[PDB]
């Protein structure tokens, strides 16, 4: 009812820039944009009242773009799809390091 | 098979393509691709440290060694061009043993710093040690040690962790266009530095933090503040200029 | 005590002026003439050698910055070269650099019988120059096969680039090495 | 002859001024036969010179022993705009070798005429002679000989009146053993750190300045004119098949009279030491181990030395190499474990540090070998020492990493009981003392 | 009565339309069936002389959000007569 | 006394740990390298840390804060 | 309890291993570079009412900084007194150090 | 059977009436059989490791973790 009209983002998380390994891609997430948190005035702990605080990152997951879209539409959420960026493999040669500079101009 | 990371491959012409075998499976790559790039198209993840797609090939870490048929030695896939009919094997006892031996040499002088190191939890060296070299350590001698260097208020330096991949040096020359970083000395005593005391002034200097595979170059303003597993990641855009 | 970095000192800092002497500009020009004009960097090693000869046998950071200017490269690329090769001295040596205490081929014939006598007659430790600025003792690098000689090397930086000599001496004994030092002090070139 | 090899006569010797009794300069060199009718040799064309080199069976004298003619033929026939370079390797920093130094000292004009002959045989417009940094006196000798050749018209534009322009320049190093490696020499000649390159590219396709390049030893280059003038069949008449020609030998260590001599290839090692160098100090029975050529090949024990011949194939079959033909002889009084640990120090010191298994592994080998020198090790560390050598070998950018593992591998293979005993004696001293 | 005998004998004797998937493994012999046949398959296994599956250890559900029928219902069963266990699974959705 | 300590320490009777480790004099070492374990019994200390002493200023163990210097040069 | 080195410096270097392994999520840590460049916590809270007293934190710590000591008599009259901050934990370490150190010497032969 | 229950001697008491009194007698008899098993475990207890040696699943010792890079990496990953 109340939590079924929130709008979500369906996306496939990119690769971390701090590591060269590509083993965390291919997954599709549903982002609930839970951005209502504050500090508890006793210990400084981070508080929330939003039930979808971490379920979008901890438990819910999808192996395909279609599966995430189907799940969102069955529950009635308004979704926007962000297509992932992919690298373009280009021709690289080690011999390029020693390319001739040509005749002196 | 899906190329690693979903990477796209562009073909100038279907005529300009060659056939190689990656672990028996057959892949088609453009002419001029390396053995490592062919392995990515096959969907096989080769371990690497010195190789960066956006930097010139160096071939010094020796972690990308694979077995090539009719080749007498293990082959550094990051530098070796792919040839038609090439048979590339990555999980053979020769390739696995090469990876374990190199990983042993990498950790020989590496400092026991994972607890105090900001790369901990997002470290290629940690992940590849757990995966490829599952060696019980047998190095009992004295480790080498290096003094830290001052590069300014953005890049914190712990140079005992450096594995001498030269990604930072190559980035400084090729991408930043400011030639301040070099590799000084020779042998196991070689040190990355600027030799004379100078700060990294390039406006792209902070990118050496991302490319350093170990915690040798880290963000000074982010130092010790968080572990990567406790951070929520949001994909967005920058509004500091008109580039997005 | 060679280090892979530099710390500023009054006689070695980047703001000290340093340039090739007018009598050395001709040598600089002819050295550059051996290589394509867009491949000047090939001259870094002979130019660093000439800078070392002019500056009394060592390279201050200003001398390195001067070579980098001639070959038109960033100074870090010159620092890489000067630190990689062992023939370049980045700290002060005496007018006569004495190189001793060889490697594998000469230790078999007892090469470690010459160094201590040298420091004892000279009155310094290895790596530091004498009070009069004449002699320093350094690590020799060996060639050949060490067949008939516990040997020593003498680098003569006492007459700039126009009197530089780099000679090897054979059959050197704890006596004979001293005879070399005394002739070197008096100016006579010892026979080799 | 075909049966036995050795006893090379004065008349078949190539380097006729090895002992420095005559003048090494232009007047004396022409007297001995250098620069004799050089114009006609180069007018026979590139293809003829390469063919004669191929027929002569000349192999690379820098240690690898690659066939010289096939290697010259790798150079492009038609230029794609890029010039072609010849580089002469005169950077012999290997302990125990002085053959190239003696060539530059007493026959510089052989090197200079070999430079031109090789340059025509490679279609190269210029040659660079990379000399070792500490060969200061040798370099000044070479520059004087070069100035002599330029004034006489033998070098430079219209070399010897033939219309082939050939420049010869002289470069020198600054004290690094690794710079003798062919690709590291190229980098050092470019003004960078002497760090070897990976292959491919190969130097014949992208070498100096990214231009087609051949790097060859001083000895290989200095013998091409004499092979051309006397004919390939005379040169191939010495040595066994595939090991043709003559070799410069230098024998040091525990011999009665050490000397550098020029001798027929494939001469028996025992004959070589007993005929030119008196004999092992104390007799042949006193011999313990011999390093055949240079400290970059494994040692061989006494039983192997008895009939092994000094050529590429014979020493390969007993897990060694000809190398630089620098014969180091050790009698029974030498501490072989100390000698190997001393070599392990040299390779750790001389490693350029570029690649991981050599940069880190050479230091590990030295540390263990220093511990094994006094027995401060366990018996199972000998097996571990063997495995660390295998982790280095074949996994490095260049061949210095292999040359670091070979002396240790030879020690374990031939003198393991000596290491085991040193560990036992130390353990016995530990038990009683405390 | 080992898992080799159960897999083979069930293939020969069960009506073919009941079982859509058969997995023989050291993790457990598993029979996947359509929902309309689950009751009959469980009555066969209980009453048949060569199976005698008399004990239902438990029934559990598993949620698979990426599937059209997101729920998997798993029946872990036991034969004390033949000292053997069997897993029978079927899929279901929210309605 | 600093801002880092004032976030948690609300008692000024004792000195802060940053003050206390600053008063331990640097340890003289004969050599250019020292290994620090943080304890006499290595198993009760911190992971072994090798510290280079080539710089004039004293070198700090990144685990326990002990400072080391070269004794002679 | 939180422990110090004999010099008075804290053992904890804010690795956050204890926070990650804690099955009850009872540990909260904030850290930053200290004025002398040291890697130290500015906040170390254990909620004693969420903690299950499993000892996983003490196993995970690489520098023997956090320990479960021998005290079991610490009942309180308020819930907030069982929210331990960093200073309370370091006070516990000072009071119980002699017994904790002896216990660690005893158990160092098994771990 | 699992672990070392196949190398141990014990009886399995069963009832004959299936009422509360049999189940009481079985639980009493099961404590006597548990006592019997404990004695055999005490006597047959061998020396050796108490943790599987594989270095991907078991924590290193404290001394190893503080002295070996590989062990520290494994400890960091495991916890
Ligand atoms: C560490 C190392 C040092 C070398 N030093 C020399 C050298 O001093 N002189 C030389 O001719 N070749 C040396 N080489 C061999 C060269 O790489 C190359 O094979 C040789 O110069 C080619 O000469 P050649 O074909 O005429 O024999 C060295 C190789 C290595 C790996
Ligand atoms: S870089 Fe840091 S986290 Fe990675 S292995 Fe080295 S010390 Fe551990
Ligand atoms: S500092 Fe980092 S990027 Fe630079 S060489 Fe060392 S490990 Fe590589
Ligand atoms: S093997 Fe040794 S000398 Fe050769 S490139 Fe590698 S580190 Fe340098
Ligand atoms: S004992 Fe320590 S690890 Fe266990 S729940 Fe409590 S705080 Fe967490
Ligand atoms: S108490 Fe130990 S495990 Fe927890 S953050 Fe501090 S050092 Fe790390
Ligand atoms: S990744 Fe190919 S060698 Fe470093
Ligand atoms: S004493 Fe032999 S080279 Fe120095
Ligand atoms: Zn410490």
């Amino acid at each position: 009812e109340e939590h079924l009209s929130r709008k979500v983002i369906i996306y496939s998380p990119a690769r971390t820039a701090t590591q060269s390994g590509s083993g965390k891609l291919g997954k599709w997430k549903i982002n609930f944009v839970s951005t209502l948190k504050w500090e508890n005035p006793l210990m400084g702990w981070t508080s929330t009242g939003d039930p979808y605080a971490n379920v979008g990152d901890s438990a819910l997951a999808f192996d395909s773009e279609e599966a995430a879209k189907s799940f969102a539409e069955r529950h009635g959420w308004d979704y926007k799809v962000k297509k992932p960026n992919t690298p373009l493999l280009k021709v690289k040669s080690y011999s390029d390091n020693f390319k001739w500079k040509g005749n002196p101009q | 098979r899906n190329p690693v990371g979903g990477a796209r491959v562009h073909f100038s012409n279907p005529e300009d393509a060659i056939e190689v075998f990656v672990d028996g499976y057959a892949v088609k790559v453009p002419k001029g691709f390396t053995v490592l790039q062919a392995c990515e198209v096959a969907g096989v993840d080769i371990p690497r440290f010195c190789y960066h797609s956006r930097l010139s090939i160096a071939g010094n870490c020796r972690m990308c060694l694979v077995e090539v048929e009719k080749s007498p030695k293990p082959v550094a896939s990051c530098a070796m061009p792919a040839l038609p009919g090439m048979k590339i094997k990555t999980d053979t006892p020769i390739a696995k043993k090469a990876r374990e031996g190199v990983m042993e040499f990498l950790l020989m002088n590496h400092p026991l710093d994972c607890p105090i190191c900001d790369q901990g939890g997002e470290c290629d060296l940690q992940d590849q040690s757990m995966a490829f070299g599952s060696d019980r350590g047998r190095f009992t001698e004295m480790k080498r040690s290096v003094v830290d260097k001052n590069l300014g208020p953005l890049v914190k330096t712990v140079m005992t962790r450096c594995i001498q991949c030269t990604r930072c040096v190559r980035f400084a020359s090729e991408v930043a266009g400011v030639q301040d970083l070099g590799i000084l000395g020779r042998g196991s005593g070689e040190e990355i530095g600027t030799y004379v005391e100078k700060l990294m002034t390039s406006e792209l200097s902070g990118n050496v933090i991302d490319i350093c595979p170990v915690g040798a170059l880290t963000s000074k303003p982010f130092a010790f503040k968080a572990r990567n597993w406790e951070l929520k990641a949001t994909e967005t855009i920058d509004v500091s200029d008109a580039v997005g | 005590t060679a280090l892979n970095y530099h710390l500023d000192s009054p006689d070695n800092k980047p703001d000290l002026p340093w340039e090739f002497s007018e009598a050395n500009q001709s040598k600089v020009k002819e050295i550059l003439s051996y290589y394509p004009s867009n491949y000047k960097q090939s001259a870094v090693i002979p130019l660093l050698d000439l800078a070392q000869q002019q500056n009394g046998g060592w390279l201050p950071v200003s001398a390195m910055n001067a070579v980098a200017k001639v070959i038109e490269v960033a100074p870090i690329r010159v620092y890489e070269v000067a630190t990689f090769y062992s023939m370049f001295n980045r700290a002060k040596v005496g007018k006569y650099h004495l190189l001793v205490c060889g490697t594998t081929p000469c230790m078999i014939r007892g090469s470690r019988d010459i160094e201590s006598a040298l420091l004892d007659h000279l009155g310094v430790k290895r790596g530091e120059v004498t009070k009069d600025g004449l002699f320093s003792v350094g690590e020799m690098e060996c060639m050949g096969c060490c067949v008939n000689a516990p040997m020593i090397t003498v680098a003569d930086y006492s007459n700039g680039s126009e009197g530089y000599t780099y000679n090897y001496f054979e059959d050197v004994t704890p006596e004979k090495v001293v005879e070399i030092v005394e002739k070197l002090r008096k100016g006579e070139k010892p026979p080799h | 002859e075909k049966t036995h090899f050795g006893g090379l006569k004065d008349e078949d010797r190539i380097f006729t001024n090895l002992y420095g009794l005559h003048d090494p300069f232009l007047k004396g060199a022409m007297k001995r036969g250098d620069w004799h009718r050089t114009k006609d040799l180069v007018l026979k064309g590139t293809d003829w010179i390469v063919n004669e080199m191929k027929k002569s069976g000349l192999r690379g004298r820098g240690g690898a022993g690659f066939p010289s003619g096939l290697k010259w033929s790798f150079m492009p026939k038609v230029s794609d705009g890029r010039p072609s370079y010849l580089v002469v390797n005169a950077d012999e920093s290997e302990p125990g070798t002085c053959k190239d130094r003696e060539i530059m000292r007493h026959d510089p004009h052989k090197l200079l005429e070999g430079c031109l002959i090789a340059g025509v045989g490679m279609r190269a417009s210029a040659a660079y002679i990379y000399i070792r940094g500490e060969y200061v006196n040798e370099r000044l000798n070479l520059e004087k000989a070069r100035r002599e050749a330029y004034a006489a018209g033998l070098l430079g534009k219209n070399a010897c009146g033939s219309g082939y322009d050939f420049e010869v320049y002289i470069h020198f190093g600054a004290g690094a053993y690794i710079c003798g490696e062919e690709t590291a020499l190229l980098e050092s000649l470019e003004g960078k750190q002497g760090k070897p390159r990976l292959k491919p590219p190969f130097p014949a396709n992208a070498g100096l300045y990214g231009c087609p390049t051949t790097v060859t030893n001083v000895e290989t280059v200095a013998v091409s004119p004499t092979i051309l003038r006397r004919g390939p069949e005379w040169f191939s008449s010495f040595g066994r098949k595939n090991n043709a020609g003559t070799k410069l030998f230098c024998i040091s260590g525990h011999v009665n009279k050490p000397c550098t001599v020029e001798e027929e290839m494939s001469i028996p090692l025992k004959e070589l030491i007993e005929r030119h160098c008196g004999g092992v100090r104390g007799g042949w029975d006193n011999l313990l181990a011999i390093i055949p050529g240079g400290s970059s090949v494994p040692l061989i024990p006494k039983n192997i030395c008895e009939d092994v011949l000094m050529d590429f194939d014979a020493l390969k079959a007993v897990q060694s190499g000809l190398g630089t033909a620098a014969v180091i002889v050790m009698d029974k009084s030498t501490d072989v474990v100390d000698a190997i640990a001393r070599l392990s120090y040299f390779y750790k010191h001389e490693s350029c540090g570029q690649c991981t298994p050599c940069r880190e592994g050479t230091g590990w080998l030295w540390m263990i070998m220093e511990r094994m020198k006094v027995g401060n090790a366990k018996l199972e560390e000998i097996d571990m020492l063997q495995e660390v050598t295998k982790q280095i070998e074949g996994h490095t950018i260049c061949a210095l990493g292999d040359a670091a593992a070979w002396p240790v591998q030879g020690l374990i293979r031939h003198f393991r009981p000596e290491l085991e005993r040193r560990i036992r004696e130390r353990a016995e001293r530990e038990l009683l003392q405390a | 009565m080992d898992n080799q005998f159960i897999f083979k004998y069930s293939w020969e004797t069960l009506p073919k339309k009941w079982v859509k998937k058969m997995e023989r493994s050291e993790h457990g012999n598993r029979f996947d069936t359509n929902t309309d046949y689950l009751f009959q398959l469980l009555c066969f296994l209980k009453l048949h002389t060569y199976t005698r599956v008399q004990v239902l250890i438990d029934i559990c559900g598993v949620d698979y959000p990426s599937r059209k029928r997101r729920f998997e219902v798993v029946y872990n069963l036991l034969s004390t007569r033949y000292n053997s266990r069997i897993r029978v699974q079927t899929s279901a959705d929210e309605v | 006394v600093g801002n880092h300590t004032a976030k948690w320490m609300q008692d000024r009777s004792k000195k802060s740990p940053m003050e206390l480790i600053s008063e331990v004099p640097p340890i003289k070492v004969d050599g250019r390298i020292v290994a620090c374990e943080g304890d006499t019994n290595p198993a009760l200390g911190h992971p072994i840390e090798f510290i280079c002493l080539d710089l004039n200023e004293p070198a700090i163990c990144k685990y326990c804060g002990l400072r080391y210097v070269q004794d002679h040069h | 309890a939180l422990r110090r080195y004999p010099t008075g410096e804290e053992r904890c270097i804010a690795c956050k291993l204890c926070e990650a392994v804690c099955p009850a999520q009872a540990i909260t840590i904030e850290a930053e570079e200290r004025e002398d460049g040291s890697r130290r916590t500015t906040r170390y809270d254990i909620d004693m009412t969420k903690c299950i007293y499993c000892g996983f934190c003490q196993e995970a710590c690489p520098v023997d900084a956090i320990v479960e000591g021998p005290n079991f008599e610490f009942a309180t009259e308020t819930h907030e007194e069982l929210l331990y901050d960093k200073e309370k934990l370091l006070e516990n370490g000072d009071r119980w150090e002699t017994e904790i150190a002896e216990n660690l010497r005893s158990e160092s032969l098994y771990r | 059977p699992y672990d070392v229950y196949d190398q141990l001697d014990f009886d399995v008491p069963v009832g004959t009436r299936g009422d509360c009194y049999d189940r009481y007698c079985i639980r009493i008899e099961e404590m006597r059989q548990s006592l019997r098993i404990i004695v055999q475990c005490l006597n047959q207890m061998p020396s050796g490791m108490i943790k599987a040696d594989d270095r991907k699943l078991c924590p290193p010792s404290r001394c190893r973790m503080k002295l070996s890079m590989e062990s520290l990496i494994h400890h960091f990953e495991l916890y």
